[PDB]
RNA sequence: UAAGCCCAAUUAGUGAUUGCCCAUUAUUCCUUUGGUAAGGGCGGAAACAAAGGAGAAAGUGUAGCCCUUCCGAUGUAGAUGUGGCCUGGAGGUUAGGACGAAGCUUAUGGCGUGAGCCUAAGAUGGACCGGCCUCUAGUGCAGAUCUUGGUUGGCGUA
RNA sequence: UGCAAGGCCGGAAAGAAAAGAAUUAGAGGCACCAAGUGGGCCUUCUUCGGUAAGCGGAGCAGGCGAUGCGGAAUGAACCGC
RNA sequence: UGAAAUGAGCGGAGUAUUUGUGCUGCGCACGGCGGCCGCACGCACUGGUUUCUUCUCCGUGAUGCUCCAUGUUGGCGAUGGAAAUGGGGUGCCCCCACCCGUCUUGAAACACGGACCAAGGAGUCAAACAGACGCGCAAGGGAGGAGAUAUGCCAGUACUUCUCUCGUACUGAAAGGGAGAUGCAAAAUGCAUCUGUGGUGUGCACACGUCAAAUCCGUUUGAUUUGCCCAACACC
């Protein structure tokens, strides 16, 4: 025997194959394979593994955004280069608060009708990740983008809403019913809102 | 019938199998909450300075590499 | 025609896992059981008892599913069905189902006579 | 339109050519120079194929597929029979002009065919020798018109 | 345990349900084609009698 | 015949097996330097030795030996009822089964840890042939987190990539006279995995003082190791 | 003249280092299985008819795409996985049967670690039914002083 | 132009020497969902009540429970593993 | 049993190299005495000598991705009611071996349920909520009820409007109110522009340099500088 006590814990869980049941998804994960293992970027081997990754795990991304950290990058780049091709593993969607955009190349998993709309009209293409592989094979002048998650209502709701320091939403149905006792100083008690950790 | 009061036999083995964590380092949670108010008040205003200290660097900077 | 040549055949175990205590009620079949008793001998592992199935008895890839002739089996039901072992002859031997009557079993006989197709339940010859 | 990379997604599991049998998978497509279910001897679904198949007498035929008429089933596969004689290599050659990778296995073919046509003339005179010194009772002849 | 869940207020503690000693009182929506295709002859049967009138 | 892709591959590859043979030419040539000045200095080192116990002994006077520097260590018993401060350091020795042995600097911080652990191992101070034996017979490296035996001297050279390791007897001089790069040398070397004593022990109860087995007992480790390697 | 107690040896003031026996432990060899697993190959090199052979799938999981290498493997209550096994019915697809379907019998062997699957024989039977992909459920028994039917030692006994 | 606080600019940095002057089968951090359990018992050292108990009650650690295998003739917990 | 023999071992060519022992030179080092005397033979000059001792130097990539396939001498086997090798059955010998299920700290137990066989026999259906995973659409998503005509084989499928519902905004007991950035400035509803992360620290990929190690010389594997920093965390 040998004294190997508590080495399960150092196993990690990862996923190895996707869950997915498209076609597509599976043809596009033997090409970003393909591509992870016989090339030397980095930046095909985070695309293999986004594709690999839940539905949950891959966040949309606003078209905004997208416009707004362009620009952040654009204002530092010399005026005889080419601004780079936004790569987003997900979903694309239309933004009513930006009306006026500039032109850009895009390619993403799924684009909305209005989303690619408001893309052709102001001048850019949207892309596929089929037609990027060829474009440009090693990821070279890109620029690699994800959705954001914090924001979501079960987020929200994590956590223990009893406890001090905590702001979490509880579960109920009906919005008058939990309130009262333990949530204002005049029913006996009231939660904390602060506490330092 | 009579029953064990209380032991704490099993316990330091159970507390060392996911290990005992250390400390969350200095850096990080370090709010001002709670603390002298005076001083506080008086670190707010130049906080509040630097911020626009630095949004006019960030312009300075723009307008230089424009111009090459 | 003859099988391709394989190593030697191992067969780490050729007795059967028996269920505990089947020899003593007539009810009881002798297909396997995992016993659960909190007091069973044989869970227990004492060095009298019988033994119990795990990954360790498993057989060697290279010569698993080989009957003695050399061969692998693959049911067939008709004719027709001769003609996938045809380029794959040294590997595989048909086997003619239960079922198919002693009309058609004459002209499945016949047919793989001149294919060169061993069959596993044939005739004579 | 629709690639072979799409349509071997979609049959690998399920397919009327598949034959799951035992634990052993073949396949009875007619176009398939092994038996074996892979992507690359699907006959049937690659856009190019070729075929060894045995002819009347002890010739040998070689079926292609040339991809340029795949919408129109009666026009997709054509016939080049070949006399008896011709050299296993020659075969391979023109399954080769169609798809390289399928030079070894047509090659093999060529030859299997070859060894059948001679064994099954060996058999038949055998069988006939032993028929004739038997009496019967009944024998049945199709009408001829 | 329980854990963290909504507090539950499922209303179910009458005798709803038909069973060896309750009728039960229920309401199901099998018949819900039959009637449509019902409702439309007699529509039609109407509007024949009812000729020329709207 | 052979067209475009294929030809490239096979000039690249005639490159390749005569700069293989080039290097394989000289890395032989390396290592027989080496040894021979590594086998010169050992036998001066014992000459000088002698000579500074004689001066010493014909003046009435005494010669005071170096104190030892490195320790071998090997693991006696098994792996049940062991204490958690005994156990947190058998785990940093790299000792966690029985008959597993390492070599150790002995220096004030390891020998009070040797001192915690001292019923379950049995040391001492290893020789030159020693430490020989071991590595040309017991030898492992770690290469990618597996446990590979040394076959040649090319593959010690890749695993260290240091100007000073290229061969198996400048694992040895390291060992043995505890260089600068001691730690580099044992920390990328697999615990050494060896047999029972032929011949048998005599008491793992009791230390060696007494008549048993555990504890330090100074060369006599060497006779000790003969037996399991 | 211990086969008892306290010391002390290994073939004995002769020549220097291990008397012998017994493990699910240690070392080493073969095989299986699973990895927080580590690598290589996958543009068919050329040539080759019977009268050196086959295979070569860009791949979680198979009769594993093929090859090399290293490490771990017991377990009550409990959790999870399985191109894991079995039963009644439905949508498809592919077969079988009076030259004998289902059911039933076995010193009938073969295969699988196993749940089980398949063949042989019936000097059995007499009309239906197998495989594969999906769907579905009143879907797997050794014991509940379990339910119903039948049988049984006590016994040719009281 | 001293002290306190938040920043900006610049320099240096055996990346930690030598004196016994560490070591690691040494990837850190962060979450979500949920089971069983909530009668314990034995031993080593330290102990409280009791004349004592195979008695009652505690501290540190290791075990049986949940576990065989090799030994002590036989034994849940002893020795080895 | 040579279907890749990598060999101090197979093949080829030389038959001399160079390891140690012995003897010995100079300078340094070491010991003793107070610079001289000693050096058992330490380091450098790869110091000299050859008296003994020892062999030395070259050589075969895969144009083979993987598996299988090759010696010698006798016995048995010449198609049989044959031989041989595996299975299967019954007996015997040496060794090993307490009755299952269960509650329990503890069962084999003088703890409970246990004569035999067949058939039957126990986590199901509905509703509210939440998390993980699959699918469609997306600042919008979706009904339901009902109608209309293909439709008069068909309890299915195909089609439809308004509406309704969840969400895009929250907060207060309530009357009520209701969230951009930058610049100038300091008005009890200030003014002006609209290609834009409110700020700081830590932070994938990409771009610009530099340094190591390896290299079949084409390039790889690691670090780091600077810019922008996506997701995310902390402090404002
Ligand atoms: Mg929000
Ligand atoms: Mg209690
Ligand atoms: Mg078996
Ligand atoms: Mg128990
Ligand atoms: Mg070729
Ligand atoms: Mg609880
Ligand atoms: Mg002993
Ligand atoms: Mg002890
Ligand atoms: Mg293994
Ligand atoms: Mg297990
Ligand atoms: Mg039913
Ligand atoms: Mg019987
Ligand atoms: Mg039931
Ligand atoms: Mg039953
Ligand atoms: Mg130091
Ligand atoms: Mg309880
Ligand atoms: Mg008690
Ligand atoms: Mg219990
Ligand atoms: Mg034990
Ligand atoms: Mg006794
Ligand atoms: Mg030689
Ligand atoms: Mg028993
Ligand atoms: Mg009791
Ligand atoms: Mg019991
Ligand atoms: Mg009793
Ligand atoms: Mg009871
Ligand atoms: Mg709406
Ligand atoms: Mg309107
Ligand atoms: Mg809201
Ligand atoms: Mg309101
Ligand atoms: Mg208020």
């Amino acid at each position: 025997g040998v004294d190997l006590t508590g080495i399960s814990k150092k196993s990690r869980v990862i996923r190895h194959h996707t869950y997915s049941t498209n076609p597509y998804i599976k043809l596009l994960i033997k090409l970003y394979k393909f591509l992870a293992k016989r090339t030397s970027s980095g930046f095909n081997k985070v695309v293999y593994q986004r594709l690999i990754k839940s539905r949950s795990n891959r966040a949309p991304i606003s078209l905004s955004r997208i416009a707004v950290v362009m620009k952040r990058k654009a204002v530092f780049t010399a005026k005889s280069k080419a601004a780079p091709i936004a790569v987003v593993v997900g979903d694309v969607l239309d933004d009513v608060r930006m009306a006026r955009i500039p032109a850009m190349r895009v390619c993403a998993l799924r684009f909305s009708k209005s989303a690619r709309q408001s893309i052709v009209a102001a001048g850019g293409e949207c892309l596929t990740f089929d037609q990027l592989a060829m474009i440009a094979p090693t990821g070279k002048n890109t620029y690699l983008l994800r959705g954001r998650k914090s924001g979501r209502e079960s987020v929200r709701h994590f956590g223990a809403s009893g406890v001090p320091g905590s702001h979490s939403k509880p579960y109920a149905t009906n919005r008058g019913k939990e309130t009262k006792r333990g949530r204002r100083t005049g029913r006996s008690y009231k939660r904390k809102a602060f506490r330092h950790v | 019938a009579k029953s064990k009061n209380h032991t704490n036999h099993n316990q330091s083995s159970k507390n060392h199998r996911n290990g005992i964590k250390g400390p969350v380092p200095l850096h990080l949670h370090n709010s001002k909450r709670g603390s002298w108010l005076p001083a506080l008040v008086n670190a707010r205003r130049v906080r509040k300075h630097n911020q626009k200290a630095a949004l006019k660097k960030r312009r300075e900077r723009i307008a230089a590499f424009a111009a090459k | 025609v003859k099988p391709t040549v394989s190593k030697a055949i191992v067969k780490k175990r050729t007795k059967r896992f028996t269920r505990h205590r089947y020899e003593l009620f007539p009810q009881l079949s002798s297909s396997w059981r995992k016993p659960r008793g909190e007091d069973s001998p044989v869970r227990r592992r004492y060095k009298g008892q019988k033994a119990m199935p795990n990954k360790g008895y498993g057989s060697d890839r290279a010569t698993k599913y080989i009957t003695p002739s050399g061969f692998r089996n693959f049911p067939i039901n008709n004719v027709e069905d001769l003609y996938m072992l045809v380029m794959q002859n040294r590997k595989y031997a048909g086997v003619i189902s239960h079922t198919v009557g002693a009309r058609k079993r004459k002209a499945i006989v016949r047919k793989a006579m001149e294919l060169d197709v061993r069959l596993a339940n044939g005739n004579a010859k | 339109s629709h690639s072979v990379d799409l349509q071997w997604v979609l049959v690998r599991q399920n397919s009327r050519f598949l034959q799951k049998r035992g634990g052993i998978r073949m396949s009875n497509d007619p176009f398939n120079n092994n038996g074996n279910w892979t992507k690359r001897h699907c006959g049937f679904l690659n856009e190019k194929a070729a075929v060894v198949k045995p002819a009347k007498g002890g010739a040998i035929c070689v079926t292609v597929k040339d991809g340029s008429s795949n919408n129109k089933p009666r026009q997709t596969y054509k016939k080049t029979v070949h006399a008896a004689g011709v050299r296993a290599s020659d075969v391979s050659r023109a399954v080769a002009a169609v798809r390289p990778d399928l030079a070894d296995v047509s090659f093999r073919r060529a030859r299997r065919m070859a060894c059948i046509a001679s064994r099954t003339a060996k058999v038949a005179a055998a069988r006939k020798a032993r028929s004739e010194k038997i009496k019967f009772s009944r024998k049945s002849a199709r009408a001829k018109r | 345990p329980k854990g963290n869940n909504a507090i539950p207020h499922v209303h179910q503690k009458k005798h709803w349900n038909p069973c060896s000693s309750q009728k039960g009182n229920v309401k199901v929506f099998l018949n819900q084609p039959a009637q449509k295709h019902r409702r439309r002859r007699l529509r039609l049967l109407k509007a024949k009698k009812v000729f020329p009138r709207p | 015949k052979r067209a475009a892709f294929k030809q490239q591959q096979t000039e690249s590859f005639k490159k390749a097996v005569v700069a293989r043979k080039a290097a394989k030419a000289a890395l032989k040539k390396t290592a027989y330097l080496r040894a021979r000045k590594y086998s010169r200095e050992y036998r001066g080192a014992e000459k000088k030795l002698v000579t500074l116990r004689r001066q010493a002994a014909s003046h009435g006077n005494y010669y005071l030996e170096a104190k030892p520097k490195v320790a071998v260590v090997t693991r006696i018993r098994g792996i049940a009822k062991v204490n958690p401060k005994q156990r947190k350091i058998l785990q940093l020795l790299r000792l966690r089964q029985i008959f597993n042995t390492v070599f150790v600097k002995m220096n004030k911080p390891m020998e009070n840890m040797l001192r915690a652990v001292e019923p379950y191992i049995a040391y001492g101070y290893p020789s030159l042939a020693t430490v020989r034996a071991m590595v040309y017979k017991r030898g492992y490296l770690k290469i990618n987190g597996q446990r590979v035996k040394i076959t040649d001297n090319q593959m010690i050279k890749d695993k260290y990539n240091n100007v000073d390791i290229v061969c198996a007897e400048d694992m040895v001089n390291q060992i043995y006279t505890c260089g600068k790069h001691f730690r580099t040398v044992t920390h990328g070397m697999w615990p050494f995995k060896l047999a029972p004593p032929a011949g048998g022990m005599r008491q793992k109860r009791r230390h060696f003082v007494e008549g048993g087995d555990y504890g330090n007992r100074d060369t006599l480790i060497n006779r000790f190791l003969a037996r399991m390697i």
